């Protein structure tokens, strides 16, 4: 998926 | 006071933490185990040529998968080459052994080839007919065909033409021959006397007949000869010799199994009736001085 | 007045004795799996004779069934095997990714995926030759070759568990040279799973969205690093976090080179670093969802 | 075979 | 007198840690044998038991929220 | 004067009578022919050569399967090689517009000069060059009208039985500055040209025993006896054209019918000398 | 007056120096030979029918081998006198050749079979001469055998003698001469004798089943004891003498057909006479014999 | 009586000068050339016509 | 030669 | 001709 700043 | 047992469980719980540790390193070795593929039977050789006899010539041994590139030929092509014993490689370009693959083609099928190879030779198929046009003609060198049958009792025959040459597409891809060479499996391309009309033997003669398909007509008949009989061949009104016919189990079969009522099954008129179907077949070429 | 429910507060030995039994089980089953590992499988493919630069070249000759063939590409390259889809959507496709059983890993290294690996394709029944496509990734080197022969479309296809399936179309897909990190192009999409490619993850907002989105990122392998997430910290990585190589950015919207789950349904502490590394494909049906088939065909575009 |  | 709970409930706070990794471990393996059927000549059918872990882990955070 | 004269030219008559006597003895022979026929004899003309004759001319053979012994002209060169030779061009002389009996019994006249054109029977030749195991080789040799001469060499030639037409085979093209013109030749019209105009394997053909592959008669057409096949590249029994060079105009039908070797020389352009030999193949190298 | 018994005898003497010079002068010639040059036509077979049936249409020297035994040999063909396939056997034309000869070379054979025509390389022209007795015998029995016989006066006129059977035995049976079938212009001769003759006159110059005859080897049915009185010695060269003929197609070759007793050698009747067509007095310009294979 | 002398030294050459001319003849086929000639019998029968006159 |  | 008796 995607990894959050 | 009660803990005699926490001890127990704790001992359990380092336990098989260890037990899960040496499990990962057994887990890390099988995965080393499963990263390569299937092992592929079929591999094709190294050495290259013009044709089968000249790599035969660079030492090749054993019958296999080789590519080879004729003179005129701009792009390489694998082909089954069949080297005996004594040195001589043939370059096999039909075949049939069970009814596997499907004969029934149209133009470009005949033209580009169909079926497999395979480097046991136990396969069927029609290699190109471009590609037997560019080796049959490649250069000055003549080549030979060999016509080898097989029936349904284990007896063998074969049928040997010199100057055996497949012509351009430009030429519908005509069949010529000089003569025919010998072979207990007879002369089938000359045509063969059925009785009927005394035109016979000529309108099912091969020697110098263009190739024909359902889709691309080149015979000498009014109907179409391919597309009734299902197959592809150098047809003439129209043969006396099939071997790209229709695969019959057992090789006896009539002409109520047929669905235009003629033979269509795989025949060579000159050793059995047109109404046995050959159990194997085989069309193989190599340079003529080959065999003398 | 103390001691009420530990006495049975001690439920932690079904517990422990179960895994360790369950450990059991685990241990001896990766030996039987190590045994049957002495010997290998095996395929006969016997080689068609009709041949090509592609498979849409192939079935211009005459070759209508699909089936393992050889093509070569150019007079340079040296005629590899490759699966030909002749079937589908007027055929002529060229696998150059398939999963339909686990049968093969994909959390491989550089090299492998820069070979390829896997099986090409295995024998139909009877059959003498290979009519069945098995689980493999071509090779970067060689669908980079492919891609850029001519303008090259691109399909993928994949199905859930339950039978359904949807598509994704890119008339337009290219993949650069490894000097280039084999980064990735499509465009010209269409079809019934979603622009995961270069949209990214529907479910995503803003930012979110846009750094799982493919289009144009280089290729990772865990023990090459090349997405995008620009990070010190040698465990934040997509490629080890996620499974396979893939055009990973940060890092994934599709990871069709992830994990086989078996069924279809996963969750977090399932998988080995808790993050959605399976046959995923977010734009259809969720990161918590793996795939039972996936594949990437490619073909000549128009011209 | 022949066709007559 | 009371030094007891503090070793049962961060025991109990191991075990779920365990039971977590065994659940990954289970299905690492499962992963790990099927991708061997397309390189070995055989593959091991197995079955993993998802219920059963998620039951016991489900029933363990019963236990870890007394006190 | 009484009878001093009735003696005198009594005794005339007596030596008269005598030299006559001797003018008898002086003729009683036959003219002198120049041609004569040598006595060695043999299967073919290597094996007469093999037999110390020295010199080219008439010999009698007999191959192992005839049953009469025929002369032959053959060409012997200093190297102890023996050709039979079975067909020659030079000059207009013969007719060679002849139907099936004669170019099988043979026509023309054989001389010890080799300067005289013929066609040796094609029983003849079928005879020596099938007669046992080893086999043949022929050689085809030309001359234009510049003094230029050329050759071609046709390995195991052989010729079959009238049964089969007498029809002409031969292994591979040995070799030759004149080409293989048995090979047919690329006259651009059809791309089945080259095919058509081939002669290995072709039957033999007169204008009364159609053998070819035309719907039409080419030796009728072309005027000629020989290996036919719709129609020809190499027609070395065609019209002896003076000159060499001709056009469609000059011939009957408006196909070449001339002494050509497509090969080495257009068409149109019909040889000044043609000879046509055989010799056992292991005489070759 | 009755001196002029004086002027027959220089006249004599002077005839003598014509005739020593002419002599002289042939003898002259002869120190030169002919020649001819028959290049050999390719076509052959056992006789001239055959060769016909091979294709060879001209009439020429041809090559013949009537059996696998004997060597071939050379013979002229007349391919176009009533449907070709004649071998000739003798020729008569110009008395270039000498008939007179002995029993060796009528066994043999002798004469020029043929000559060069104008600038050709063959020998379209026959020349005269005798086939060979044993040749002949042989090519007659190979089976059924006609006889063609023509011959021509000196103004043109031409008669024929045909038999449609004739046989002629080996050297051992004296070469025994045997003709049936007869029918012609010339007149029957050689079965029947001179039509001029009469009684037993006729009968005695019959030629049917006589034997050959030479001047050194007598074989006639004139049985005297005379060495003088033979038919052969008497009228020329080798015949099938009876006592003694009624033909003689080898006689002396008179130029000018019409001869006389006080110009032949013996008194006699040795030119090439055929009686039953001009009389034994008239030596023919042209005679000849052709055979060819009959019909059954 | 010289008479039985040229009713024969007459005839004698009759003879000779025919046997002459054949046997010249006859070489026309053996040697390179014949000697072209005639031979004159009238004069002799002449010559013996007057011998028979007398 | 050859027949068109 | 004939040789009377
Ligand atoms: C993108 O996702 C992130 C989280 O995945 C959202 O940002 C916050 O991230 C912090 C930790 O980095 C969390 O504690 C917050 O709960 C997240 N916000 C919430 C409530 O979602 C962010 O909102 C997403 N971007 C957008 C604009 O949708
Ligand atoms: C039989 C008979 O009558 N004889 C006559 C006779 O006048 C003549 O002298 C004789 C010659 O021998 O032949 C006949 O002409
Ligand atoms: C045969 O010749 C004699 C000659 O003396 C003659 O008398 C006779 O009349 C002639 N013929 C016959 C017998 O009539
Ligand atoms: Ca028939
Ligand atoms: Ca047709
Ligand atoms: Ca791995
Ligand atoms: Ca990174
Ligand atoms: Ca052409
Ligand atoms: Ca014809
Ligand atoms: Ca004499
Ligand atoms: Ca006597």
């Amino acid at each position: 998926g995607h990894r959050p700043y | 006071t009660h803990d005699s047992s926490i001890r127990y469980l704790q001992e359990i719980y380092n336990s098989n933490n260890q037990k899960i540790v040496n499990l990962k390193e057994k887990v890390a070795q099988l995965e080393a185990q499963c990263q390569e593929p299937c092992k592929d039977t079929v591999q094709i050789h190294d050495i290259t040529g013009k044709d089968c006899q000249d790599i035969a010539n660079k030492g090749a041994k054993q019958s296999g998968l080789y590519f080879i590139k004729p003179l005129k030929a701009n792009q390489q092509f694998l082909v089954y080459c069949e080297i005996d014993g004594s040195g001589n490689g043939w370059t096999v370009f039909q075949k049939r052994l069970d009814g596997s693959v499907d004969f029934k083609k149209n133009w470009i099928q005949y033209k580009e080839g169909f079926g497999h190879l395979s480097p046991t030779g136990t396969t069927e198929f029609w290699l190109g007919n471009e590609k037997i046009h560019l080796i049959s003609t490649q250069s000055a060198i003549p080549y030979a065909l060999r016509v080898e049958l097989e029936d349904w009792n284990g007896r063998t025959s074969t049928a040997d033409y010199a100057m055996f040459k497949v012509g351009p597409e430009a030429d519908k891809y005509r069949l010529t021959y000089a003569y025919f060479a010998g072979g207990d499996a007879g002369d089938a391309f000359d045509g063969f006397d059925f009785g009927d009309d005394p035109s016979d033997k000529f309108f099912t003669s091969h020697n110098g007949m263009q190739f024909s398909t359902w889709d691309n007509d080149n015979d000498k008949f009014e109907g179409n000869c391919a597309e009734q009989d299902g197959s592809g061949w150098w047809m003439n009104k129209c043969h006396a010799g099939h071997l790209n016919g229709v695969y019959y189990q057992g090789g006896t079969y009539s002409k109520a199994s047929t669905p235009n009522g003629y033979d269509n099954g795989i025949i060579w008129a000159t050793w059995k009736t047109r109404w046995y179907s050959m159990k194997k077949t085989t069309m193989k070429i190599i340079p003529f001085n080959r065999l003398t | 007045v103390n001691s009420n429910i530990p006495t049975n507060l001690r439920v932690l030995r079904s517990i422990l004795e179960n895994l360790r039994s369950k450990i059991q089980k685990l241990e001896s089953d990766v030996s039987a799996q190590m045994e049957y590992c002495r010997t290998p499988c095996t395929v006969s493919c016997n080689i068609p004779v009709v041949s090509g630069k592609e498979c849409e070249e192939i079935i211009r000759k005459g070759g209508e069934t699909s089936e393992m063939y050889l093509i070569q590409p150019d007079s340079s390259v040296k005629p590899y095997r490759v699966y030909c889809d002749m079937n589908t959507e007027n055929g002529g496709w060229t696998v150059i990714q398939n999963r339909q059983d686990g049968s093969v890993d994909f959390g491989r290294k550089w090299d492998p995926y820069k070979q390829g690996f896997g099986n090409v394709a295995t024998n139909t029944d009877g059959k003498n030759y290979c009519g069945l496509p098995g689980e493999y990734w071509l090779g970067n080197d060689k669908i980079s070759q492919l891609t850029r022969m001519g303008p090259t479309e691109l399909l993928i296809e994949m199905e859930d568990w339950k039978g359904d399936k949807v598509k994704a179309h890119y008339g337009g897909f290219t993949v650069q040279n490894e000097a280039n990190k084999y980064q990735i192009s499509v465009n010209k999409y269409r079809g019934t799973a979603g622009n995961a490619l270069m949209d990214g993850a529907s479910q995503l907002m803003g930012e979110n969205r846009t750094m799982t989105i493919h289009n144009g990122m280089f290729f990772s392998t865990y023990d090459r690093d090349n997405d995008g997430w620009l990070t010190s910290d040698p465990r934040k990585q997509c490629s080890k976090e996620d499974g396979g190589g893939w055009w990973y950015n940060r890092c994934h919207a599709a990871n069709p080179n992830g994990r086989y789950y078996w069924g279809g349904q996963y969750t977090w502490d399932m998988a080995k670093h808790g993050t959605d590394d399976g046959v995923v494909w977010m734009n259809w049906k969720g990161s918590w969802y793996s795939m039972r088939k996936m594949s990437m065909k490619i073909r000549p575009f128009f011209p | 075979g022949h066709r007559p | 007198v009371i030094e007891k709970v503090q070793h049962i409930q961060l025991l109990q706070k191991n075990v779920r840690a365990q039971l977590v990794d065994m659940k990954r471990l289970e299905v690492d393996i499962d992963i790990k044998i099927r991708s061997c059927r397309g390189s070995c000549s055989r593959a091991l059918a197995r079955e993993v038991d998802l219920k059963d872990y998620e039951d016991q882990q489900k029933q363990l955070e019963q236990v870890i929220a007394k006190d």
